[PDB]
């Protein structure tokens, strides 16, 4: 049900970090128990994450430095809403 | 004499119940035209670079909004984030994390009326639009940069998110500014225009020095200064409420469509801000 998405300008994307997007009403202590989770999975398959922030107050969910290879496993955690691909903002 | 974009908007130091938060580069807050109005928060989450220059973007924005001398609403207090660094370059994911910085510090302070002042635009951005949603929904009024890129604002973020106030730039002869080889973005996602082109303020180059600059980010503060304006005024205002007070007192149909696409002509607000008498 999860989807992903990625800046369509795309000199502004910012591969390798990952916006994970959880169901609204989320809870933060189910956020963490999902990157975990995401974290486990990874490392069974060979590869190293790293969660870089955790959401709650507006949005649940967390911020992954990752490989893209995991996007398909990523979608499948629960509570996911969809996937972002980080991109650039400008000063205007 | 004074500056022509504080007399464009007028048809008292105002806007001193009102907070606005600024999400841009770091600030020089000692500059004599901000010190004492601009809080320096401790948050801070840039990118890597491909301090007078550093500092340039934030600090005439925050002089625009409350500068003593050429400032929109002077009585505003201003609380600063850092998610540019000295390029003026930010990640989406560095400004989700200084907005939910936002939220946080008023459910453990709360104060008045809060104005979050988004003076930046990357690509459409699903997670930036529902953050600012969010947040507006929470209670939080946001004003954006329509974007420089003369194009529809539709197709960047914060500019495309419809709870935030949306802000295109004129200039002096209220027409749409351009900026080099490009310009105001427009569309339906603009809500309203404001002076955006060379407005004197605050320069980081030194203590007292002043330059004058031009882009969406300083209609954008333009527009956050009259709603801090409005709301100190009215502090019992809806968004709803506060979006229909700027449509009635700006300015309208003085801005010549021919220079916007043809398509864009009808779908573009002819709306130029102004304060309430």
């Amino acid at each position: 049900t999860a989807t992903f998405h990625r800046c369509a300008k795309d000199p502004w994307r910012l591969p390798g970090t990952y916006v994970v997007v959880l169901k609204e009403e989320t809870h933060l202590s189910q956020s963490e128990r999902t990157a975990r989770r995401l974290q486990a999975q990874a490392a069974r398959r060979g590869y190293l994450t790293k969660i870089l922030h955790v959401f709650h107050g507006l949005l649940p969910g967390f911020l992954v430095k990752m490989s893209g290879d995991l996007l398909e496993l990523a979608l499948k955690l629960p509570h996911v809403d969809y996937i972002e691909e980080d991109s650039s903002v400008f000063a205007q | 004499s004074i500056p022509w974009n504080l007399e464009r908007i007028t048809p008292p130091d105002g806007g001193s119940l009102v907070e606005v938060y600024l999400l841009d580069t770091s600030i020089q807050s000692d500059h004599r035209e901000i010190e004492g109005r601009v809080m320096v928060t401790d948050f801070e989450n840039v990118p890597e670079e491909d301090a007078s220059k550093c500092d340039s973007h934030g600090t005439h924005l925050a002089g625009v909004v409350s500068g003593r001398d050429a400032g929109v609403a002077k009585g505003a207090s201003m609380r600063s984030l850092r998610v540019l660094n000295c390029q003026g370059k930010g990640t989406v994911s560095g400004t989700l994390i200084g907005l939910e910085f936002i939220r946080k510090s008023q459910l453990v302070q709360p104060v008045g009326p809060l104005v979050v002042l988004l003076p930046l635009a990357g690509g459409y951005s699903r997670v930036l639009n529902a953050a600012c949603q969010r947040l507006a929904r929470a209670g939080v009024v946001l004003v954006t940069a329509a974007g420089n890129f003369r194009d529809d604002a539709c197709l960047y973020s914060p500019a495309s998110a419809p709870e935030v106030i949306t802000v295109g730039a004129t200039n002096a002869q209220d027409q749409p500014v351009t900026l080099g080889t490009l310009g105001t973005n427009f569309g339906r996602c603009v809500d309203l225009f404001a002076p955006g082109e060379d407005i004197i303020g605050a320069s980081s180059d030194c203590s007292t020095c002043f330059v004058s600059q031009s882009g969406t980010s300083q209609a954008a503060a333009h527009v956050a200064g009259i709603a801090a304006m409005m709301l100190s005024a009215e502090p019992e205002l809806t968004l709803a409420e506060l979006r229909q007070r700027l449509i009635h007192f700006s300015a309208k149909d003085v801005i010549n469509e021919a220079w916007f696409p043809e398509d864009q002509r009808v779908l573009t607000p002819n709306l130029v801000a102004a304060l309430p008498p």
